[PDB]
């Protein structure tokens, strides 16, 4: 149960990775699409 | 008598007036007294049974013995409340029913030492400490939510940032987040009248870190007085009674790990960088947990942090529909 | 029944946060009900 | 053959509910003292 | 061993064959060959059956007790206790089973007679006063060295 509270909280921190910011985000996005139900 | 008449029907003309106008401001209360139970009210029967540890919200003026107040408890109807020197003349008179109060004993010495109550008889000693019967608190009450073990660290500031996130995202338009830096421990009112007034002295406390903590102090009133609530994101303060004795006085949410066992092994998940500090990241953890839980006002004990989302959930409405 | 006990105990301490404004299941079985009095007699005995 | 057929014993063996016998938790004793009180209430000497 | 000690199995069996009987079966049943007189006598105690006349103790309301002493079977602390649970445990009895007569569930579990000595009441003549008899000739001797020295 704690491990995924700080997870969630991680990804609200999050807002070449400096200039592919949407790098990280891509990494955060299959991130969320491997969570879902579909 | 038509007098009392008179200005019961003008009090009751007033206070129908202003059931609709804004709070004036609040006030902390210290004693333990009913104001339903005085003669002297202005109107019998729309008094104030409150108890001590309680909350109270002026709107209007009505004299200096009394004034007009309202509860915040959910459908507690508009009150009157005694003024803080009317307190200190009922103090004066919870006292003078007992058959002595200064010096002179009652143990069979009558008509031997008249004994006639000199200055230390009266309110004018006891000014060691001398507590008001009121204290200066905000309206609305601002939230500071305490860490399992120490904040400004990984898994304290997650542990925080995903409650912080649901309280702007599920409370939006009707909540405001102000996150201070500084220090808020040294909130003092006791001390001096004007410790460091200004950064021209060459003070010790003119250029310390004092004077910018008193200045945030009064930062969070006027966040309270616009009815938008506010949290404190304080990253010095980690134990309830640190930020008790100010006049912030506020709600402190406690959110725990259910055992140590699980939070030592919960550090390990951040990586090596948390394990050069794990040990003092312990004994701040079991300090904060062997304080009484009276000493916080919620508390989330709980893993799941959907059961946990909606444990402070209802606990913020209720004090949204308390006040309104 | 650690859940059932925790949400029982959850719910009861919602009141003092609240307090400002305030099927069937088969009786054990033949197995759980001897294995639970052996245990009760062991540690009585202890 | 070994393992699970093993397990198909086991559990029924360990889920197995009584043979009727209405509620029995009203009563405070139930146990092993009504058999050993059940036989008191019905005994006689071995005559001899 | 009842079938042997009452060899014509009468149903009454006298009690000075009944201290013997406890001696020769292993507990819990039984007191056993290896058990302490005095703790002996506790368990004695624990039966708390009114003693007949006769000397001799029933067969049912003997067998009782010895399974209430052993599986401690709301064993009462004493006094007003005592007067409750067999009050109630005859509430039990009767609860888990009507069919039962009245008559033979008294018989199994007297109905409370403090007129009636205890089968403690018997044994605790020796147990206490063997605890002071040992004491008396102790007693004696307080003084006896004493009045030498």
């Amino acid at each position: 149960g704690y491990m995924e509270w700080i997870s969630k909280a991680e990804e609200v921190i999050l807002a070449s990775t400096f200039f592919h910011k949407k790098e990280r985000r891509m990494r955060f996005y299959i991130r969320r699409m491997v969570k879902t139900q579909a | 008598e038509s007098a009392r008449r008179e200005v019961e029907s003008q009090a009751q003309q007033q206070l129908e007036r202003a059931k609709h106008k804004p709070v004036a401001f609040a006030v902390r209360t210290n004693v333990s007294y009913c104001g339903v139970l005085d003669e002297e009210c202005p109107v019998q029967g729309s008094g104030v049974n409150f108890e001590a540890k309680d909350f109270l919200h002026i709107k209007e003026k009505y004299s200096n013995d009394w004034w007009i107040g309202r509860l915040v408890k959910e459908g507690g109807d508009i009150a009157f409340i005694p003024s803080p020197q009317r307190l200190e003349s009922i103090r004066l008179k919870q006292e003078q029913k007992a058959r002595r109060s200064g010096n002179p004993s009652s143990l069979s010495d009558i008509g031997n030492r008249r004994s006639p109550p000199p200055s230390l008889a009266k309110q004018k000693q006891k000014q060691a400490e001398h507590v008001p019967p009121y204290d200066v608190v905000p309206s609305m009450r601002p939230v500071v939510l305490v860490g399992p073990s120490l904040k400004g660290y990984e898994v304290t500031d997650m542990m925080q940032k995903a409650l912080f996130d649901f309280l702007k995202h599920r409370f939006d338009g009707r909540i405001s987040i102000t996150r201070v830096t500084a220090d808020l421990s040294l909130a003092k009112r006791s001390v001096l009248n004007n410790p460091g007034k200004r950064t021209i002295i060459e003070r010790s406390s003119a250029r310390s870190s004092i004077a910018e903590v008193q200045s945030e102090i009064e930062r969070i009133f006027e966040l309270a007085k616009s009815l938008q609530l506010v949290v404190l994101d304080a990253d010095t303060i980690n134990h309830p009674a640190q930020l008790a004795k100010t006049s912030l006085a506020p709600i402190i949410v406690f959110v725990k790990v259910s055992s140590p066992k699980v939070l030592q092994r919960l550090i390990r998940s951040r990586g090596k960088s948390q394990m050069k500090h794990l040990t003092v990241q312990m004994m701040a953890y079991d300090k904060l947990v062997q304080c009484p839980p009276e000493s916080f006002d919620v508390i989330l004990d709980e893993n799941q942090l959907e059961d946990a989302c909606e444990h402070l959930a209802e606990y913020l409405e209720v004090y949204w529909r308390a006040t309104h | 029944e650690e859940e059932e006990a925790a949400n029982q105990k959850l719910a009861l301490q919602k009141a003092k946060e609240v307090a400002e404004v305030s099927n069937q299941k088969p009786a054990k079985s033949v197995w759980e009900q001897r294995t639970s009095e052996m245990r009760k007699q062991n540690l009585l005995a202890s | 053959p070994f393992f699970f057929v093993n397990i198909f014993v086991a559990l029924i063996i360990i889920t197995f509910q009584e043979q009727g016998d209405k509620m029995m938790e009203e009563y405070s004793l139930e146990k092993n003292e009504r058999a050993c009180i059940d036989f008191a209430i019905s005994a006689k000497p071995l005559t001899r | 061993v009842w079938a042997e000690y009452d060899p014509a199995a009468w149903g009454r069996m006298p009690y000075l064959d009944m201290y013997q009987m406890l001696r020769h079966m292993s507990p819990p049943l039984g007191l056993g060959k290896k058990c302490p007189a005095r703790v002996a006598y506790k368990r004695l105690l624990r039966m708390d059956l009114p003693v007949a006349d006769d000397n001799t103790v029933h067969f049912n309301s003997t067998l009782m007790a010895l399974i209430r002493t052993a599986l401690d079977i709301k064993i009462a602390k004493g006094g007003a206790d005592k007067q409750q649970m067999d009050a109630e445990l005859r509430k039990e009895m009767m609860a888990i089973w009507p069919n039962l007569s009245q008559k033979t569930l008294d018989l199994l579990v007297t109905p409370h007679k403090s007129t009636d000595l205890t089968v403690g009441k018997i044994y605790a003549a020796m147990m206490i006063m063997e605890y002071y008899r040992q004491s008396k000739a102790k007693k004696l001797q307080a003084m006896r060295e004493e009045q030498d020295r």
